[PDB]
């Protein structure tokens, strides 16, 4: 449950709050995943299917733009296709 | 001789993701008119469905305007652009968000209780999934990829070229000769510079240069302030709120005060939704010209004349602004 | 393509069963015309059920109205029921008005992409598909078309030491058509998207004043094809 514009004040450790709101029932992970479920203010929420623990889960991570990176621009340096 | 002129484009990309519930509006919080609305039918499901598909083409818009990039390029820490000087476009790392000198000029002459009164009457506004820091970090990706990259970053994968070669293929894909850019790189860089001061100067003279986002949000904010002001119509009814209505009639007398009110409620309602709807479209056609602008400007150059900015485009820096973008061409 | 045409046959082939079996996977990848067909049949569907509403009427179908009111009491219901339907129809009408003006646009769009990626070659940059643009083919579906947008990925890359230009005896040399790439020792002229090296003769590469105006300009003797034929 997403509780949007609420000060969370009224309705353990399964809250989080979003900028959104705070999203109770699901647990963050600090990984960054591409997102296929949009919540709002750079949150995603998912389904993970963990072996492990907690088998049926959602986790409500920042949502990740992409693979940073890090192209070598030089003065004198090109890079052509072969 | 040849001169180099930094021109402005501003374009709405995406409006507030607004939405209404018919519960918080149409009724004030009764139980009685509960009973009448669900009597009426299913009108406030096609209302949410409505609003939702709004919300959910205005996520798309930001999403497809701006992430046309599957990786996010950064600049190299040495900024040897062959004396071009970009210090005013790339990110500063000053602010909290990587934002830069022009976005920052362009966050200021936007703005965006009468917001409390919305969201008591169940007006609410929804949070775009794309906050300003991922749509800025997007926009420095795309100057990366453009500055360090050239254009091949959009086709495949990025190659790195040297910027002062860059534009070696610009001008000899507009005609003039290379040898014209490599006799006078001095020149253009300066005429460059002087561009992007003259622009700069320009934002930070008046909003009145930011004329369609500062419409793009007026327009959205001046349908919700006179849709929370139907709620003080009496539509017929002796009264115009229904906690004053079932405090003086009878069920069977009252009924009929609230099926007015309730009726002229529920037509405004779908007179504003319906405004919305036309609007989200129009907005939907600006935010396709813009992803076709970033797509041809941007990530290569357009021989369409007068096209990415009248003149011979060279190319252009997408920047990010408050609910739009705005290219340098 | 005429040294590589084998290899291009391949991969085009092989694309077009990668492609045949992203189709023969999920009904995902057409998500667009699941939506113009769904939305219609979803629009009609809460259209039928808006006759099953009361409205304020003490009924809800015009058979049970007539079979217990009169005429001077039972028109007054009955023009709450057709109010009623007729707001709720002039909605669906409106609704199908701006699908059919957004449905208008996205035709238009389809449009110009068969008259410019099918009927020819398109130069702008990611209008047919990601990549460099070749050929496009136009395939039927229900409510819509699906374009195969044959596409060009440079595959594999390789650094190099450019130039902007080259001195021979002072004057410039800068290549008319390709970049100026070194591969550590020597010099070579070649085209911008494929590595295709060749040595610097007087047909590659045009003069333009002197060389020490350009900025970045490097050292070279370019290789005059002439040299052996007006020796003998
Ligand atoms: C092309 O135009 C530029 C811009 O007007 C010229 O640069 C100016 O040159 C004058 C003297 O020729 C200087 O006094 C100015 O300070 C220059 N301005 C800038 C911004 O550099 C340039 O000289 C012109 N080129 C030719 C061949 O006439
Ligand atoms: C690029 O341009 C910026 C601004 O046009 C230059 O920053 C200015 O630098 C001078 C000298 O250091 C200062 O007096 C100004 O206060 C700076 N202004 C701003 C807005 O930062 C910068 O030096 C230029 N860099 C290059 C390499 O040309
Ligand atoms: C360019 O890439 C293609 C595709 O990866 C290469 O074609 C493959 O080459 C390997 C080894 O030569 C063969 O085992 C495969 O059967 C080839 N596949 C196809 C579809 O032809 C090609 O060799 C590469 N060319 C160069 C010069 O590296
Ligand atoms: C760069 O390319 C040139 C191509 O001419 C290389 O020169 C020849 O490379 C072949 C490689 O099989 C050798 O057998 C020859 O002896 C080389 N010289 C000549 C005159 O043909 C060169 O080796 C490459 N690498 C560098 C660092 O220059
Ligand atoms: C490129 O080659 C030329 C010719 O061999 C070198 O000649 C220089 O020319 C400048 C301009 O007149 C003189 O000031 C220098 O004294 C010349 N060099 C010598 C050694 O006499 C030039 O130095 C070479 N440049 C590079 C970057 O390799
Ligand atoms: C939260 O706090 C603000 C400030 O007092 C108040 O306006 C609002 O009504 C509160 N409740 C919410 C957002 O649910
Ligand atoms: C959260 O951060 C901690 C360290 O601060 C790390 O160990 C953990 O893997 C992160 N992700 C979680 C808890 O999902
Ligand atoms: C330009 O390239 C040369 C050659 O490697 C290098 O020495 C120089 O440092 C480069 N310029 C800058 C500003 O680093
Ligand atoms: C080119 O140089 C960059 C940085 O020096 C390096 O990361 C990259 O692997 C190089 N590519 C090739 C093909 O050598």
């Amino acid at each position: 449950v997403l509780y949007q514009d609420v000060n969370c004040t009224e309705v353990g450790s399964n809250v989080f709050q979003t900028r959104a709101g705070c999203l109770i029932g699901a647990e963050h992970v600090n990984n960054s995943y591409e997102c296929d479920i949009p919540i709002g203010a750079g949150i995603c929420a998912s389904y993970q299917t963990q072996t492990s623990v907690a088998s049926q889960s959602i986790i409500a991570y920042t949502m990740s733009l992409g693979a940073e990176n890090s192209v070598a621009y030089s003065n004198n340096s090109i890079a052509i296709p072969t | 001789n040849f001169t180099i002129s930094v021109t402005t484009e501003i374009l709405p990309v995406s409006m507030t993701k607004t939405s209404v519930d018919c519960t918080m509006y149409i009724c004030g919080d009764s139980t009685e008119c509960s009973n009448l609305l669900l009597q009426y039918g299913s009108f406030c499901t096609q209302l949410n469905r409505a609003l939702t598909g709004i919300a959910v083409e205005q996520d798309k818009n930001t999403q497809e305007v701006f992430a046309q990039v599957k990786q996010i390029y950064k600049t190299p820490p040495i900024k040897d652009f062959g004396g071009f000087n970009f210090s005013q476009i790339l990110p500063d790392p000053s602010k909290p968000s990587k934002r830069s000198f022009i976005e920052d000029l362009l966050f200021n002459k936007v703005t965006l209780d009468l917001i409390c009164a919305q969201k008591f009457n169940g007006l609410t506004v929804l949070p775009p999934l794309l906050t300003d820091e991922m749509i800025a970090q997007y926009t420095s990706a795309l100057l990366a990829g453009t500055i360090t990259s050239g254009w091949t970053f959009g086709a495949g994968a990025a190659l790195q070229i040297p910027f002062a070669m860059q534009m070696a293929y610009r001008f000899n894909g507009i005609g003039v000769t290379q040898n014209v850019l490599y006799e006078n790189q001095k020149l253009i860089a300066n005429q460059f510079n002087s561009a992007i001061g003259k622009i700069q100067d320009s934002l930070s003279s008046t909003a009145s240069a930011l004329g369609k986002l500062q419409d793009v949000v007026n327009q959205n904010a001046q349908a919700l302030n006179t849709l929370v002001k139907q709620l003080s119509s009496n539509f017929g009814a002796i009264s115009s709120v229904l906690n004053d209505i079932l405090s003086r009639l009878d069920p069977p007398e009252a009924e009929v005060q609230i099926d007015r009110l309730i009726t002229g409620r529920l037509q405004s309602l779908q007179t504003y939704v319906t405004q919305q709807l036309i609007r989200a479209a129009e907005i939907r056609a600006s935010a396709n010209l813009a992803a076709t602008k970033m797509s041809e400007c941007v990530l290569g150059q357009s021989k369409r004349v007068d096209f990415c900015g009248k003149g011979y485009h060279l190319m252009s820096f997408p920047q990010s602004a408050p609910h739009g973008v705005v290219f340098l061409h | 393509l005429y040294e590589n045409q084998k290899l291009i046959a391949n991969q085009f082939n092989s694309a077009i069963g990668k492609i045949q079996d992203s189709l023969s996977s999920t009904a995902s990848a057409l998500g667009k015309l699941q939506d113009v067909v769904n939305q219609n049949a979803q629009a009609l569907n809460t259209l039928v059920k808006q006759l099953s509403s009361n409205f304020g009427a003490i009924s809800s179908v015009l058979n049970d109205i007539l079979s217990r009111l009169d005429p001077p009491e039972a028109e007054v219901q009955i023009d709450r029921l057709i109010t009623g339907r007729l707001q709720s129809l002039q909605t669906y009408v409106t609704q199908q008005l701006i699908r059919a003006a957004e449905i208008r646009a996205s035709a238009n769009l389809a449009a110009t992409k068969m008259s410019e990626c099918v009927l020819g070659q398109s130069k702008r940059v990611d209008f047919c598909g990601k990549g460099y643009h070749l050929m496009s083919f136009p395939q039927s579906a229900p409510h819509g078309v699906v374009f195969l947008h044959v596409t060009y990925v440079p595959a594999q890359e390789k650094n190099f030491t450019t130039a902007p230009a080259i001195c021979h005896d002072g004057k410039a040399h800068f290549p008319r058509e390709g970049v100026f790439v070194s591969n550590g020792t020597h010099w070579f002229v070649t085209q911008r998207n494929f590595y295709e090296p060749q040595i610097i003769t007087t047909d590659n590469t045009f003069v333009s004043g002197n060389c020490d105006v350009v900025i970045g300009i490097v050292n070279n003797t370019v290789y005059d094809p002439l040299q052996p034929e007006l020796d003998s």
